[PDB]
């Protein structure tokens, strides 16, 4: 659950920020707490100054967001971050950590998707499957 | 006193506010262009603004075009201008087919019965405005030599 | 020439009608949903 | 979208999952490596098919395997 | 003679190209005075061109129509000397080079770090390989022969078919 | 006190361990090869010090070395100038014909019949025809003999080892500190006032005291073996008066202020000295010594241990206004904590000085018979061109490395650098429409007249004989400047140069220095200029402001400064990288400085050099082609291109032969560069395990595993042979061309 | 209420700046010298005498060699100079 009435950072505004898509077709969202107020740099150019307590940040891109979590977590050790996606509609879809566990920590309830069971190299021809909706893996 | 500041109060939005932008001149500049000036059809926003391009294109034709040193320098020019408003009436009803959805409203702009409207309104007020500027330069001779019937 | 008026009627049209039509219907066709 | 899989040759050495700027992959379990977890792609719809992972995969040739496939909005990385 | 090439000392366009060279430079010959070591210099290139022009009008070669050497590559003993003899001293200096670089390889194969070798050369044992390439041909050969130059394909990397 | 001297004594041993370690002082590199690449990367990243060790005061010792290492090697090369003019050189003849001796100190070996090199150069004496200016310099210093060119070797010989000793010193021996390094306000004070015055102040008493009586007896038609030695100059005040009577006087009229005493030696002439083409070296003398005096006033401004002076942080904060922020604050820090930051400025500073030395020393030749030495000065020109368009490329690459390494976001809170980056999309979409404008507006023209005149249109051309863009502004200021002697510059006899408007200067029947008129064709060659550089000034500065993120990656400053992509994904991002800015802004660079060359060749040779014949008439080189010819595309293609080859391309069987083999090895190594310019690596890594297959089938595989050149490597490889080959092309064209026909 | 921005209101002080720098600039331009560009005149003073001469020959322009594009020019940059100056410094410190 996003709280729209989480405080942004300080910030002078730049050219680099969200343009008309983010308004018609997605935005991103990210949220941290940070201990102090400090000066970060923007994932689309400048500095801003992160307040003490909760921070609220709205973005065009999600690469552009877990830039900014990169950012955090390595120079400011600030992992509570949460990332969002809002439509024009006002849907607001929780993207990130997705079950609340980083990704590069195993969870339980996890299935895997797109895993293939043999090597690369068994791949099938592609003149095998010509003509024919088989998938190259097999 | 500082003199940019976010754009509508929003940091994250890719603007700013700055006196080119947004002072008071600016604002009164826009809001007074026939593109953007409250109370005004479609229609009558595209008289004024085919009035005023219209009536300007003329002149490049007529004063460097291919017949320029002949007597039918103006009529040449004229019809060099005809052409180019028909070339960009046919762009502006190509973008409003192919941008617009059918709906109701027709009071804005950015509808395919506004956007209709405001064609028609272009291309009579480019008619008329590069006949009116073939008139007066047809009539008087110190626009046909730019000046020079002073000397 | 025999049928000299055929040029000066032809080429302005195969040169500026011809792709003017094809451009702005291809338009049409490229971009409508 | 890209798409993007993830082949039983892996190691579960979790690198392709760190390199990843847009969160496609996740560790989840499995018993046929040492490490007893297994990369998995299952938000290939926000992949912008930079290919960090295959760069981060240390297994002689890859486990994880990018194949460039329909262009998006989210695919193309547009702001815009 | 040889494709209709007559021989380049009675050649009259030889005879011509070497008036004209050695005319060129008797004309700035004339600009200096006698004893001024550009006089020297000038007289010592007339001689050298005096020289190669009759070296070539008496060592057989075949001059064109154009008044230049031209050189029979056909196989023929009557020319095997412009292309042929040379051709072997290349072909025994590069097998030198070969069999000598070949065999620092496989020594350098055999060291601690065998990079290392490679960038900071072992200068003795170097040396001692470029001198073993005077016998290129016959070590090469029962290297082969022993099985020790070629390596099966079995034992060779090779990408998927 | 505050600015004092500290040093650590003995911190670098002196061995030769690491001289066998290659690649010690990268940890990454230390390891050893493993593929060629590492070779490739230990010539790659070897004097970039601050990706070695993260210790700025060790960095800064490097940088103090490394920089006595360059000043020894440009000392060795003057000494070798010096020492091949004084035993190789037709000089002495030179100085007794200057303006039939062509200058020559290069002499070939006869080999293989190089000994054509050996060219007639005019005093009885065979050499290579050398065009860099040195015969002219030493004539302006005053130097009549050999043995003084002798002396100057030694001199230069043992200031290169003074050079070479102080590096090893102050590395190996005593390294300064890093509080010693900053100190911005002394280093400006001791090299305003002490390098730049009293250099200039030394040069102006050399000036005075020797060349001026030395030129003063070689234009009166002295010989050079019967002008008096410098030191009787010095000593005998009789001499000194003969020529200049107010030497008679003394220092007393300088001490007492009584300057206009001193008005026979120290002028305000302008124009050219009429005997030699060249500046009156009274006007030079003043010059320097009015240079020295401001340079040292200069040298007082900025504090030192004493209370007096600026101080350079506070000038910096007290600078800011409304439309700003925090204005200036924050780059003191900068540029006295990043050495990348001072070499950007550096290096683009210098760059456009040597730029305004090709123009100030074409206009004003300021050396006696340099100016009718066509072939010294269209090289000085090209040479000093494209050292400013390199050095200023280099300004913007340094700047971009700075913004990926040492730019702090937290030191830099809405401050002009951070506002910069926050309106980068204002600045670059701007400059991309004016690029675009100019583009259009200045090409299309060139265009548009070679469409018209390919129609049988003349009238509706773009010319002074049809359809005019007079240059209006420009004429304005050349009659200015014409007007300028005795109206806005009442005390000057002449003007600053004749290239703004007067008289045809001739010195041997040849121009030295006429007016330069301005017409259509010069409108559209400056507008070309102004677009090309509009255009580099894109590139460059869109890679600074987009080196640190963008919207296409938000993450490109842990990529770092030079890499070559970050994957086929987001559509491709190739090229991405501030490194790959200067990549193209260079071929832009290597443009821009061609057009502008070029537009220099062809109107000297067209409307200034000449022959002066009988009724003051110029012949000039080209026969006044550029005003009809340089308004088209084809002009420039068939009058200038074609036409001044000839000379170049039958330069075989003479003098000139190696030019025009130089010709042809040039344009072999541009398009040698192609090869990498349009391929890719993973092709050459694919051939490259074939051949791997081939020496393996063989056991002769090497141990060091070979791989094709990174995509970095590839696209510098390219770039570097494709100046290299076009460079080359333009030196060989245009020094064949106007060794023969000037 | 003029609004320098968005909701920055700033009082542009048109007449005062323009006034003071108007006369600020003129006054020490009317130091005559005797240079012919001049003519005996300042630089203000030849200024407006070169707008009379040229306004007595109106279509007809002044020529290249005419003094007054470089009396205007230098005129009109010293005058700039002094409008930004004076705006800055009433604008700014206000005492
Ligand atoms: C008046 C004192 C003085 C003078 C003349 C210089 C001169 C120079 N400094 Mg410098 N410097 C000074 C004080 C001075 N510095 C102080 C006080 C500091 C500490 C804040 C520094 C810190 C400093 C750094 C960190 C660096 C320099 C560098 C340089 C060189 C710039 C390159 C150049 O143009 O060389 C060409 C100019 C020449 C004059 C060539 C001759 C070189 C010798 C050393 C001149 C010695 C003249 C001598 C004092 C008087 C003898 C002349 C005559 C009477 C016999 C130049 C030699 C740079 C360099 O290249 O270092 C090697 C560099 O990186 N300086
Ligand atoms: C094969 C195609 C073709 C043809 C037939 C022409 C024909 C012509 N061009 Mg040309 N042109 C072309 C391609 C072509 N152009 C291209 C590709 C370029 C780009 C390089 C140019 C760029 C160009 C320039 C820059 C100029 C011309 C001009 C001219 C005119 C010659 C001078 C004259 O007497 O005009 C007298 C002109 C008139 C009496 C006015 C005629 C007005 C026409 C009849 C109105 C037509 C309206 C429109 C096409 C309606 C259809 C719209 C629909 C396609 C959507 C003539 C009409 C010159 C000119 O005068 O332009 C007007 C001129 O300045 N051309
Ligand atoms: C294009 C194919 C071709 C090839 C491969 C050769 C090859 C050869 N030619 Mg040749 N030749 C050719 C075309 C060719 N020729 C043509 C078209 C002509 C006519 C112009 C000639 C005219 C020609 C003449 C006149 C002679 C040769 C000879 C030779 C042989 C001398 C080399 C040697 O030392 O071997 C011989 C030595 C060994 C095999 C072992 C020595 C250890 C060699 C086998 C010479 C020869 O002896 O032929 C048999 C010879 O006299 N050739
Ligand atoms: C030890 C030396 C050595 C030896 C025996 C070979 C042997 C071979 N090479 Mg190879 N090669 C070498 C070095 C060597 N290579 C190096 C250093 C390079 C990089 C420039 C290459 C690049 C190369 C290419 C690109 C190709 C070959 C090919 C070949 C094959 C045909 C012969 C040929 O084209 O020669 C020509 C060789 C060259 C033009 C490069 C040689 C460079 C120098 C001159 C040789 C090295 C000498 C070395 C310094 C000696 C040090 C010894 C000392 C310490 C004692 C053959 C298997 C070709 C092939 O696949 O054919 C089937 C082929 O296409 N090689
Ligand atoms: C670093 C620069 C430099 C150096 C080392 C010298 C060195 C010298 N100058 Mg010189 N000079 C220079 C710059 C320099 N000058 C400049 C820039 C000017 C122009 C203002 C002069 C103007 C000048 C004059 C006018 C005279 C010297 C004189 C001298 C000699 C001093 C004799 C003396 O004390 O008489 C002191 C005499 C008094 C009456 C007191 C000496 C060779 C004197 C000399 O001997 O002439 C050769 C002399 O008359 N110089
Ligand atoms: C004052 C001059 C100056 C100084 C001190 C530096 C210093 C530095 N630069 Mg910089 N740079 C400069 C000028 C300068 N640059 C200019 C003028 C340009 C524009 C071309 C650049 C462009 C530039 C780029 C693009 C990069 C640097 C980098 C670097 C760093 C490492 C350089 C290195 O290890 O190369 C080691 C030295 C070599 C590899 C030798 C280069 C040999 C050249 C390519 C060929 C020479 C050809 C020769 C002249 C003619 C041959 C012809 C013949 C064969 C016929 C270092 C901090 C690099 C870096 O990583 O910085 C952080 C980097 O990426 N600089
Ligand atoms: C001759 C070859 C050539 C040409 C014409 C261009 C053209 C251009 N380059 Mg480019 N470039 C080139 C080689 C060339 N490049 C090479 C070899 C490199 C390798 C390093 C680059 C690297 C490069 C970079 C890195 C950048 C450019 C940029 C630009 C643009 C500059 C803006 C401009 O001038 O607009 C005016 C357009 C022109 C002058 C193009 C010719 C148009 C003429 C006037 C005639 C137009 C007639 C009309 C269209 C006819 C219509 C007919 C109809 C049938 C279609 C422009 C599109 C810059 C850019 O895009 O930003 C502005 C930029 O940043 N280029
Ligand atoms: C060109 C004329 C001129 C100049 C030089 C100045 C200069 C100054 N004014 Mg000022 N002022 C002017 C016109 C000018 N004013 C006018 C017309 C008005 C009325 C609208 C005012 C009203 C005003 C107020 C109300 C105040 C000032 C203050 C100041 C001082 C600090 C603020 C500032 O702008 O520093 C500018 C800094 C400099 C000029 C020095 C730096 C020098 C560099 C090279 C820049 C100079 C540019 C160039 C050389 C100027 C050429 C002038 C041209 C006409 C030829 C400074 C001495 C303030 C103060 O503290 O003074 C009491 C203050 O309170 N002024
Ligand atoms: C340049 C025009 C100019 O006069 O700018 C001058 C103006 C100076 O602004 P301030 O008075 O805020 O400057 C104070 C400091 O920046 C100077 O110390 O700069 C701007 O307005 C920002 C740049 C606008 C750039 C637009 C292009
Ligand atoms: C100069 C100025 C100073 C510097 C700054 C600046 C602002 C940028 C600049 C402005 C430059 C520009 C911006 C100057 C502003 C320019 C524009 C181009 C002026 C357009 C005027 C259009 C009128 C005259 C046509 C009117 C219609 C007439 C009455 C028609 C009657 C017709 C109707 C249909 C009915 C039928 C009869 C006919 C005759 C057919
Ligand atoms: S290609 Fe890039 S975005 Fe896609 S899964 Fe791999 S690392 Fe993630
Ligand atoms: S990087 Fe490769 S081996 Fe490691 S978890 Fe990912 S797919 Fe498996
Ligand atoms: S083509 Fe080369 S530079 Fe471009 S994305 Fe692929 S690997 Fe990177």
């Amino acid at each position: 659950t996003l709280n729209l009435q989480i405080p942004s950072p300080t910030f002078e505004g730049s050219t680099g920020g969200w343009l008309r898509a983010a308004e018609v077709e997605e935005k991103y969202a990210i949220t941290w707490t940070s201990p102090k107020e400090q000066v970060f740099e923007m994932p689309t150019g400048g500095a801003a100054i992160m307040r003490q307590g909760e921070n609220l940040l709205y973005l065009a891109r999600k690469e552009q967001c877990l830039a900014l979590a990169t950012q955090v977590k390595n120079s400011f050790k600030i992992t509570d971050y949460k990332v969002y996606r809002i439509f024009p509609s006002g849907e607001v879809q929780y993207l990130h950590p997705k079950d609340g566990v980083f990704p590069e920590k195993v969870n339980a309830g996890r299935v895997g998707v797109g895993n293939v069971s043999h090597s690369i190299g068994k791949n099938l021809n592609p003149a095998q499957i010509k003509f024919t909706s088989k998938s190259f893996n097999g | 006193s500082q003199f940019i500041k976010p754009y509508n109060d929003d940091p994250f939005v890719g603007n700013l506010a700055t006196p080119v932008s947004t002072s008071s001149f600016t604002k009164s500049l826009l809001s007074n262009l026939p593109a953007y000036r409250a109370g005004l059809s479609p229609l009558l926003r595209g008289v004024e603004i085919g009035l005023t391009h219209g009536y300007f294109l003329v002149g490049p034709f007529y004063k460097l075009g291919p017949l320029r040193n002949s007597d039918v320098a103006l009529l040449s020019g004229f019809f060099s201008a005809l052409g180019l408003i028909i070339i960009l009436v046919a762009c502006l009803t190509i973008y409003g087919v192919v941008s617009f959805e059918e709906t109701e409203a027709k009071d804005q702009l950015q509808t395919a019965k506004g956007w209709r409207q405001f064609t028609s309104g272009w291309l009579v007020g480019s008619v008329g405005g590069a006949s009116f500027a073939y008139i007066l330069i047809s009539n008087i001779p110190f626009l046909q030599t730019a000046g020079m019937s002073m000397l | 020439m025999t049928a000299a008026y055929l040029p000066s009627i032809l080429v302005p049209i195969i040169g500026l009608i011809f792709p003017g039509l094809v451009m702005a219907f291809a338009f049409i066709y490229i971009e409508q949903d | 979208s890209h798409s993007v899989k993830v082949y039983d040759t892996c190691i579960g050495c979790t690198q392709c999952v760190r390199a990843c700027p847009c969160d496609v992959l996740e560790m989840v379990s499995w018993d046929g490596c040492k490490a007893g977890q297994i990369a998995s792609a299952p938000r290939t719809e926000d992949c912008i098919g930079c290919k960090r992972c295959e760069t981060a995969c240390p297994t002689d040739f890859l486990s994880v395997r990018v194949y460039l496939g329909g262009e998006t909005t989210r695919s193309m990385g547009l702001a815009y | 003679d040889v494709a209709g090439l007559t021989p380049c000392g009675e050649s009259k366009e030889f005879a011509r190209r070497l008036d004209g060279s050695v005319k060129k430079l008797q004309t700035r010959l004339k600009k200096y005075e006698a004893g001024t070591p550009p006089a020297l210099a000038l007289q010592k290139q007339i001689d050298k061109t005096k020289n190669r022009f009759d070296r070539y009008g008496k060592a057989g070669l075949l001059c064109g129509t154009d008044g230049l050497p031209h050189l029979i590559a056909d196989g023929r003993w009557s020319h095997s000397g412009e292309f042929v003899i040379p051709g072997l001293f290349f072909l025994y200096v590069a097998g030198w080079i070969g069999w000598v670089g070949r065999s620092y390889v496989l020594f350098a194969r055999t060291a601690d770090k065998p990079t290392e070798k490679e960038i900071i050369i072992d200068v003795p044992v170097a040396l001692s390989f470029v001198s073993t390439g005077f016998i290129w041909p016959f070590s090469a050969f029962k290297e082969f022969t022993s099985g020790n130059l070629i390596v099966p394909a079995d034992e060779i990397t090779v990408s998927p078919r | 006190k505050k600015v004092s001297i500290t040093v650590d004594r003995d911190p670098v041993a002196t061995s030769f361990e690491k001289w066998a370690q290659p690649g010690h002082f990268s940890r990454t590199l230390a390891k050893g090869p493993k593929t060629t690449t590492w070779i490739w990367n230990l010539h790659a990243d070897v004097h970039d010090f601050d990706s070695h060790t993260n210790s700025l005061e060790d960095i800064s010792r490097k940088i103090f070395s490394a920089h006595f290492g360059q000043l020894s090697i440009i000392f060795l090369w003057l000494s070798g100038m010096y020492f091949h003019g004084a035993r190789f050189s037709n000089y002495s003849a030179w100085l007794s014909n200057p303006t039939a001796v062509k200058p020559s100190a290069q002499v070939v070996w006869p080999i293989v019949g190089q000994e054509i090199l050996n060219g007639d150069v005019g005093g009885g004496f065979q050499g290579v025809q050398v065009t860099s200016g040195f015969f002219q310099i030493w004539r302006a210093s005053g130097i009549t003999s050999e043995v003084e060119l002798y002396w100057c070797a030694l001199a230069g010989l043992l200031m290169s080892g003074l050079m070479i000793f102080a590096g090893w010193f102050h590395y190996h021996k005593a390294a300064p500190k890093l509080e010693w390094f900053q100190n911005a306000e002394s280093m400006l004070n001791h090299h305003l006032s002490g390098l730049l015055g009293l250099g200039c102040l030394s040069w102006a008493g050399h000036q005075i005291h020797i060349s001026l009586p030395v030129n003063k007896l070689l234009d009166a038609g002295v010989a050079p073996q019967e002008i008096p030695l410098p030191h009787e100059f010095l000593v005998n005040r009789d001499l000194m008066a003969q020529l200049y009577p107010s030497f008679s006087k003394g220092l007393v009229p300088f001490f007492t202020l009584n300057w206009s005493e001193y008005s026979d030696f120290l002028t305000f002439k302008g124009g050219l000295n009429p005997v030699t083409g060249g500046l009156w070296l009274s006007d030079t003398a003043h010059h320097h010594l009015a240079l020295a005096v401001l340079f040292i006033v200069a040298g007082h401004m900025y504090r030192t241990n004493w209370g007096i002076g600026h101080s350079m942080k506070e000038i910096l904060e007290a600078h800011k206004g409304p439309f700003t922020g925090e204005g200036h604050k924050g780059l003191y820090e900068i540029l006295t904590t990043s050495w990348h930051a001072q070499l950007a400025i550096n290096l683009a500073m210098m760059g456009s000085v040597s730029i305004i030395v090709a123009h100030h020393m074409y206009a004003m030749p300021p050396y006696p018979y340099i100016a009718t030495d066509y072939p010294t000065q269209l090289s000085i020109f090209t040479h000093h061109m494209w050292i400013g368009g390199f050095c200023v490329v280099g300004g913007a690459a340094h700047a971009g490395i700075f913004m990926v390494r040492d730019y702090n976001p937290a030191q830099n809170y809405n401050n002009l650098l951070d506002r910069v980056i926050r309106h980068r999309d204002a600045i670059i979409s701007h400059l991309n429409w004016i690029c675009i404008f100019l583009g259009f507006h200045s090409f299309g023209l060139y265009i548009h007249n070679d469409t018209m005149r390919a129609l049988g249109r003349t009238q509706d051309m773009f010319s002074d004989t049809a359809i005019q863009l007079k240059p209006v502004f420009a004429q304005w200021v050349q009659s200015i400047h014409t007007l300028a002697p005795g109206n806005t510059t009442p005390n000057a006899l002449a003007t600053a140069s004749y290239a703004f408007g007067g008289d045809v200067v001739a010195v041997g029947n040849k121009v030295a220095m006429m007016p330069i008129s301005l017409g259509t064709a010069d409108f559209m060659v400056h507008h070309i200029h102004a677009f090309t550089i509009h255009v580099t000034v894109l590139i460059l500065l869109k890679g600074v402001l987009f080196s640190r993120n963008s919207r296409l990656i938000p993450d490109k400053a842990n990529l770092g400064f030079r890499f070559p992509c970050d994957g086929p994904g987001r559509g491709g991002t190739c090229q991405s990288s501030a490194w790959d800015s200067v990549f193209l802004g260079l071929f832009w660079m290597y443009n821009c400085i061609s057009v502008v060359i070029f537009h220099f060749s062809w109107k000297m040779q067209s409307d200034v050099w000449g022959t002066v014949q009988a009724d003051g008439t110029v012949t000039h080189i080209t026969g006044g082609n550029f005003a009809q010819s340089a308004i088209t595309i084809n002009g420039w293609l068939r009058d200038f291109l074609w036409a001044q080859a000839s000379q170049v391309i039958q330069s075989y069987g003479s003098a000139l032969s190696a030019y025009g083999l130089i010709f042809l090895g040039a344009h072999f190594i541009w398009a040698f560069s192609l090869m990498f310019l349009f391929s890719g690596r993973g092709y050459w890594q694919e051939l490259i395990e074939s051949i791997v297959w081939a020496h393996n089938k063989l056991n002769v595989a090497p141990a060091i595993q070979p791989r094709a050149l990174s995509i970095t490597q590839g696209r510098a490889v390219g770039l570097a042979h494709y100046l290299l080959g076009g460079i080359g092309t333009t030196w060989a064209f245009f020094l064949a061309r106007i060794i023969s026909v000037g | 209420k003029f609004e320098v921005s968005d909701g920055t209101p700033y009082d542009l002080n048109v007449p005062l700046v323009g006034a003071a720098s108007f006369i600020g600039w003129v006054v020490p331009t009317l130091l005559p010298s005797q240079i012919p560009l001049y003519g005996g005149k300042g630089l203000s003073t030849a200024f407006f005498a070169s707008i009379g001469t040229n306004l007595a020959k109106f279509p007809a322009p002044p020529g290249m060699t005419d003094p007054f594009w470089l009396l205007c020019f230098i005129w009109h940059s010293g005058l700039f100079a002094t409008m930004i100056l004076g705006s800055i410094g009433y604008n700014g410190y206000a005492a």
